[PDB]
């Protein structure tokens, strides 16, 4: 208690992934 | 007799060079399944013609029950060790494919027959069966394991290789027939380590890898001994064995034992990984695409994971090397040093900050190396450090990076484009509002990219534009910017037809963009709206036809719907209120009601999101349907589908706000499950937070209905919201709990210590909220008296005790 | 002569049609337009033969019938045509003519706006051929054109053009003279102002042409006079009797076209109010003439070796049907003498025509015919067997036109013989007697009902046999007959000996037919009649039948959605599949009752039903609302959850513009009441007001009024505190409705409602208490339970108003009612 | 004035095809 791991809120809908995407990367 | 005399002319017209017989024999081919096997097993002529009879036979579902599946099976099992090696293997494929057509049971002798052919005197009978038994294992036989284990010893290279190959397909199964024989396998593997045959050697490696994940207990006694071997196999001639050996380090690094075990080996290991992280054969196939998995990538992946295991302790083992690589030497040796620099990045970040002020400028320089493959990973490695670059004064790192990266997005080859455009999205994401000074500048290039790019990179561009809109928000709402970003997007929109899957990324982009542009999207919003509704309507209609008759109607790609719903949801979030008119005239809400019912979670997830969005924008029109929606909302409060659950939960919260007391009749069908979701162990923090707020919002609007159950949720409710920072939503939930507390104070008594902590989590609550907290905490101090209150708060940690004192005078 | 001299020989060989050129040259040309018109217009001088020259022009005519007309060389053809509409060789002129007329007809050609202006201008030519060629094309264009022609298409005001047309009545050749009349006729129905102002001229000129030796002018005059009868009655009224006597002669005209166009005059006159008084004196001459036009001759040899949909025989007959409905009994003096001889006269043809007359007379002069029936019916039953096919056919029909009387007599004397004879006729004859007998039998079934039960085995053998005997066309008439039986015999049809023969052919057609074949409509409508009558006997079949029906509805709805989203990419569905599947579902719901619940529970029928009730097409809503009431009654368990959803729609559809939807809505609402009881309360506001409005509405069909009366009653019985408030407003029409209807479990339940409604708001009845008494007096045999309610209310008011006031009031009573109410309820 | 009842739904089933007639 007393000390609060401070975090940004995740309130709201969970929007689905976009149908583009980024680079998979070197591996 | 007569058809076999034309089969010599059928496999010679499939051997004649002519293009006229390359079309005519293709028409005469598929026009049989008994005659071929005679040409291969019995019938004198050239040897390519006898095996080309096998290819068209193995090519050949109706003959599997037509009495021939006992006549062909007769010829192959009788001649499984033919003279030429070609014919022997062709039979091996044939025995496979005949049994491979499902799990066919026209063969009770099969397994017991081949497992008897193994002890034959004739080599090719033994090898033939073993090559057949292996093809089966890779596509009930567990009793063979101890017999398989015997062939590890005596025979050729080939037979030993099948022996280890077969036993390997049973480690995952964790079968008794092997698990009892653990040490015999392990010891036999060790004796097969020194084997001067690569095919054997990789299987031995692969086995030892699967053993890491299935029987850790047995390897530990040796471990430091197996590592020394694996380290040598990682370095092996023949890249196949090397790669299979590499998977070891990746697997090992996933077991808690790894940390303490490897420490000693690191100085030996790391150089070996890093050495494997460059390229040579694959190198020329890139100038003049390579595989999805090779030694380079595996070594890199291993090195990434180890960096995440050892963190900063990895540095002393690697920095030395990194210096010799990053600057010194040319192309390939350099390229790998920078890949190492990116690989290391996540794990040992903090330990590498000191080194960045010198390295990132050096990387920014490499962004224009005359070699493309050095350009590419430079983009990537840089993106792995985006968070530091953005945390420094913009003029020193951000400004030049954003400059060079933008150049790289355009021109070069397709591979540097990809890396750079994807890297820039990572920058946008970390930079956010820091890019407002450059919106026009950035947009200039990304619009050029839109003309230049081909389909594959186009996708990555869409993401960069989407990410831009998301990272910058309203700052995108300026006529200069909308004037350049919108035409290329409308062009594609007009160019594409409703059945084109290239419509997915475009609409998901246009969804992020529509939110960013608040009211700027008004000139464009009518047709965008109308098309989306069409998409949803057509998708559901086609699904109805398919439901009615699957025989005659193709089921639809519901992604057109998911994409349309997500764009309507972004339109609703952007225009909010302005959408009102469009909604009224359309039939979205009827369609949404079908969508909420759809069997595909994603379709439900998207519509609930839209439901909550439209509840805010124009509840006027959502209200008449509330009686219909709420039962479905109630149904979809099911944690099995986290995303659907979250969105349903979110929508309920949003709904309650819009109808004050009026929400009461609907609480029973929703409340229980919400209380069950919040008390649920191992539940995502997003779902818990949203569940926390919805409970709050509900009880705020209907205290009499929800307060009764205040004891059942107060604790998890507090434990959740307790950790998120101050916001307009946490405030709205805390009000609801306060109102409920001052209706059923009793329900809080039991876990009251958590409410005190939840109150102390606030740093700048609104004045009205500050008082509710105050009046409650005092009410309870008064209730139990000062003496009892002194006893209770003496059990608080210091910061709680002190802040409640200072802030609330209690 | 490179492209031309090669194409000029490809048409010369195309003429000589063997087996070769009839497929070679016909397909060679169909894979140009400019040179063909060059052949028809330029080479069609000495250089080539007329038959050849006009042929290239006619292939061009076929070519025109999209990429040809949108081309820029189309302007060369078009120019070339108008240069020689008056070519001196009749054949080439005729070719140019059909080429012009076709090009212009290709979508009201506005790429040819010079056309009509040049045509009207070419009427004033001196070359007769140019004048007649232009008037020819103008007439065809005026007539084909969907709209009438504005001054914008013409390039002259109609104020100039109308009187210019009338000028050509007055002199030219007979060809032009009628071209002229035809043209002005195109302006009558639109009530074109130019013509209305030139009415007296048009009329005067019409009388001038009446008597013209050319038949085409004459029929146009008749055609014109018929149109003006409807549009401009005020201007003919002075000359009526003089027009009638002209038309009387024209009906008798030498030429069959003129005769038919004149004959249409009576059909049109009959529709007009004045008809009765104006015609009376001409009946002595009109009727003999109509009857005469009702034989055949050339017709005859065609029918035994079909004929036109409409002709002088049908028209005269049709005219006689109407005229009968006008004068009724008053016509019989003019018809009976003539009918007396015909019915027995000659052989074959004259007799047949008399049988036709007798049927035609029926509806109109039914009452005045009753006397003659006991002697005529048996003669007709006797005629059913005549040697000649066409005498059997018409006899079937004429008998069906007296089906109602046959039914009302003792079943042994008329029905039994007729029915026996009719059942025979249904089979074995020619296709024409099958249709007539089968159709006629379906009429008889509808009228007979219970009276058929005796003969059900013989009836059911006949129709089922016909199934194998008949062929597509006659089969649809059979479907109607089997359907009518089921309906007219009900549960009586449910016996294993009947089921085991009726079902197999119906199921055979069921499996044979595919979901896209419009042959399902008569078949399924049949099964919905059958399923209801066979009640629980249908059980073995309901499973697959239900599943299919839902699919049809689902798919139609799906198809309608696609079309709505993409009209230009998806075809609109034929909604008749939906209407028919719904009707069969409702037929399962009625016959099976509770036994349907599972099928409903396990389906998505109610979700689908919900979209059907919102459909644009009244017929679709009408069907679904019937289904709603049927489901409400059979498995309310499953319906109830949706009550909140359906009621607002039910309320919307309480709109008498669509009498059949509004009726079924009303009926469903009341059936919902019974089922919910006091829970109905919240829903009454959205319904009651509209219902009181339609019961009070003048000129409303008996059925709609009755259903509204029962629905209000049921809503009352279930929510008195809700409906009683308005009792004063609806009781007058309420009583008026159920007053004439006989006793029944439904009428019973509506009165029980009114009674509980009174016993809450007794003030509401006072103002019209007279009617509520008449309503109680209509009941011939009340249930003992109802009797008490009526007494307690009636005596209860005697108690309120006082014994003195009660006597003075029950004095203004019609005498029989005073006695009826005095005796039956102790007043 | 007596009659038979018309209570119930109106099924206008115009898919039964009787003979158009002589005219």
């Amino acid at each position: 208690f007393g000390n609060y791991n401070n975090q940004s809120s995740n309130f709201g809908p969970m929007k689905g992934g976009n149908f583009g995407g980024r680079s998979s990367g070197p591996y | 007799k007569p058809d076999e005399q034309g089969l010599q002319q059928i496999l010679q017209l499939l051997k004649e060079s002519q293009s006229p017989d390359t079309t005519i024999q293709r028409t005469v081919q598929q026009k049989p399944d008994f005659n071929n096997y005679l040409i291969f097993v019995l019938t004198s002529e050239d040897e390519p013609t006898r095996s080309l009879s096998g290819l068209i036979l193995k090519n050949n579902f109706q003959n599997f029950p037509n009495g021939v599946t006992d006549f062909i099976k007769s010829e192959c099992l009788n001649n499984i060790g033919d003279s030429s090696p070609l014919i022997r293997a062709t039979v091996g494929i044939l025995i496979t494919t005949i049994a491979s057509k499902g799990e066919l049971q026209n063969w009770p002798d099969l397994l017991p027959k081949l497992c008897s052919l193994l002890d034959s005197e004739d080599y090719n009978t033994c090898e033939g069966a073993f090559g057949a038994l292996q093809k089966i294992c890779e596509d009930p036989l567990n009793i063979m394991i101890p017999k398989f284990l015997q062939f590890f010893k005596h025979s050729s290279p080939k037979i030993r290789s099948h022996a280890v190959a077969c036993v390997n397909q049973f480690i995952i199964s964790r079968t008794q027939a092997l698990m009892l024989h653990i040490d015999s396998f392990i010891e036999n593997l060790f004796a097969l380590a020194g084997d001067e045959e690569p095919e054997v050697r990789k299987n031995v490696c692969r086995a030892l890898v699967m053993l890491l994940e299935v029987r850790m207990d047995r390897l530990l006694p040796h471990m430091h001994n197996i590592v020394e071997y694996m380290l040598q196999r990682t370095q092996d001639q023949d890249e196949n064995v090397a790669l299979e050996a590499c998977e070891f380090w990746l697997t090992l690094a996933e077991q808690p034992i790894c940390k303490d075990v490897l420490v000693r080996h690191l100085p030996k290991l790391i150089p070996v990984l890093v050495n494997g992280m460059k390229y040579s054969d694959i190198d020329i196939i890139l100038l003049k695409t390579i595989s999805d998995w090779n030694l380079r990538k595996c070594s890199a992946a291993a090195l990434d994971v180890l960096a995440n295991v050892y963190r900063d302790e990895l540095l002393p083992h690697i920095l030395p090397l990194l210096k010799e690589l990053l600057f010194h030497h040319e192309w390939v040796v350099k390229e790998s040093g920078i890949l190492v620099l990116g690989a290391i990045a996540e794990g040992c970040m903090q330990g590498m900050i000191p080194y960045l002020p010198e390295l990132i400028p050096h990387l920014i320089q490499c962004l224009s190396d005359k070699k493309a493959l050095v350009r590419s990973i430079t983009c990537w490695t840089l993106s792995r450090y985006a968070h530091w670059v953005v945390s420094q004064p913009p003029d020193t790192y951000l400004k030049p990076l954003m400059t060079e990266l933008l150049k790289r997005i355009l021109d070069s080859n397709k591979r540097v484009q990809e890396a750079a455009c994807s890297a820039f999205a990572t920058l946008e994401e970390e930079a956010c509002t820091e890019l407002v000074p450059y919106l026009a500048y950035i947009l200039d290039t990304l619009v050029f990219a839109f003309s230049k790019y081909q389909h594959k990179n186009l996708l990555i561009l869409y993401d960069a534009i989407g990410t831009l809109a998301d990272s910058v928000g309203h700052h995108l709402n300026k006529p200069e910017y909308i004037q350049m970003l919108m035409p290329p997007l409308i062009q594609k929109w007009n160019m594409l037809k409703d059945e084109d899957k290239d419509l997915f990324p475009l609409l998901e982009c246009l969804s992020s963009v529509a939110t960013a542009l608040q009211s700027g999207f008004l000139p464009y919003c009518e047709p965008v709206y109308q098309r989306c509704v069409n998409l949803v309507q057509k998708t559901l209609a086609q699904a109805m036809l398919n439901n009615a008759q699957p025989d005659q109607y193709e089921a639809p790609d519901k992604d057109f719907m998911i994409v349309a719903l997500d764009l309507l949801s972004g339109l609703a979030e952007g225009l909010g209120g302005n959408i009102e008119q469009l909604v009224a005239r359309s039939n979205i809400l009827t369609l949404m009601y079908q969508c909420m019912q759809d069997k595909m979670p994603e379709v439900r997830q998207s519509s609930f999101a839209l439901l909550g969005d439209l509840t805010k924008a124009c509840f006027q029109h959502v209200k008449p349907c509330i009686a219909d929606f709420m039962p479905i909302l109630g149904t979809n409060l099911n944690p099995e589908f986290i995303s659907v659950c979250n969105n349903a939960t979110w929508a309920i919260g949003e709904i309650s706000i819009q109808m004050g007391i009026e929400m009461q009749p609907y609480i029973p069908m929703v409340l229980h499950q919400l209380v069950e979701i919040i008390n649920r162990p191992n539940t995502p923090k997003t779902l818990l937070e949203n569940t926390a707020i919805t409970i709050g919002r509900l009880g705020y609007v209907c205290p009499q209905e929800v307060a009764p159950m205040l004891q059942q949720f107060i604790r998890p409710w507090c434990t959740s919201l307790r950790n998120i920072r101050d916001n307009e939503e946490k405030d709205s939930a805390f009000r609801g709990i306060c109102t409920m507390i001052s209706v059923n104070p009793s329900g809080v008594i039991q876990d009251f210590i958590f409410f005190c902590d939840a109150v102390a989590s606030w740093i700048n609550p609104k004045d009205d909220l500050r008082d509710m907290f105050c009046k409650i905490l005092h009410g309870f101090k008064n209730q139990v008296g000062d003496e009892n209150w002194r006893r209770f708060s003496d059990q608080f940690p210091l910061p709680l005790k002190e802040r409640l004192a200072a802030f609330y005078g209690v």
